[PDB]
This record gives C-alpha cells, structure tokens and sequence, in this order.
C-alpha cells in the first residue's frame, strides 16, 4: 500500500473574535501604506507575532495572518499607524477577518 | 528600514 496526500489547505479567509484582557490583545502587527511590507510588495496589515497562551492565540490567530477588517472596519490602504488606532480603540472583543496563506 | 512592529 501506498499513502495518499491527505486533504490540505492552500488559503483561507477566517473571522476570528479576541476577548481582550488587561495585558491587551496578544499580538503584534507589521506593515502599512507607506511603511516597509511585511511580505513582499505586499503593503497590507500582518500579524507578526502571537503571545504563545494570549487572548488572540486561543481565538486561533496565527503568525502571518493578513487584516482585512476590524469591527466593521476595512483595512485595505491603511497605515501603520491608523490599524494600530483602530485596535487599540476597538473594545472588549475584537472580530476581525484574517486571509491566511500555508 | 525593518517593518514596523506594534504590541497589541
């Protein structure tokens, strides 16, 4: 018997819901309109770091992940500093929807 | 520059 490749993810668009806590949210982002791309030539928001037991980790963030939208808002052609702005004012939970790559 | 990085 040979083995066959099991099913596999290629991409993936997520909505995912952070509780904050007092230490915050538990993730760090990276990127933005007139910044240095996270990744590549891709100016978008990027997750770069997710606090290993944090808030964002047991909502199922992951390294990588791509903001798209935050409570309603888009964050197509944001800066890095109004996606900082929008997290840091979003509340106590934080829905956002995430593109992931494998 | 490095990407800009901020805690959350």
């Amino acid at each position: 018997n040979l083995l066959i490749e099991p099913a596999r993810i290629e991409e993936e668009e997520l909505t995912l819901t952070i509780l904050r806590q007092t230490g915050g949210l538990g993730i760090s982002i990276a990127g933005g309109k007139g910044s240095t791309p996270y990744k590549g030539d891709d100016e978008g928001i990027f997750i770069s770091r997710v606090s290993e037991e944090g808030p964002a980790a047991r909502a199922g963030v992951r390294v990588g992940d791509k903001l798209l939208e935050v409570n309603g808002v888009a964050l197509q052609g944001a800066e890095h500093h109004e996606a900082v702005e929008a997290l840091r004012g979003a509340g106590t939970a934080v829905q956002m929807r995430v593109w992931r790559e494998r | 520059p490095a990407w800009d990085e901020t805690n959350l």
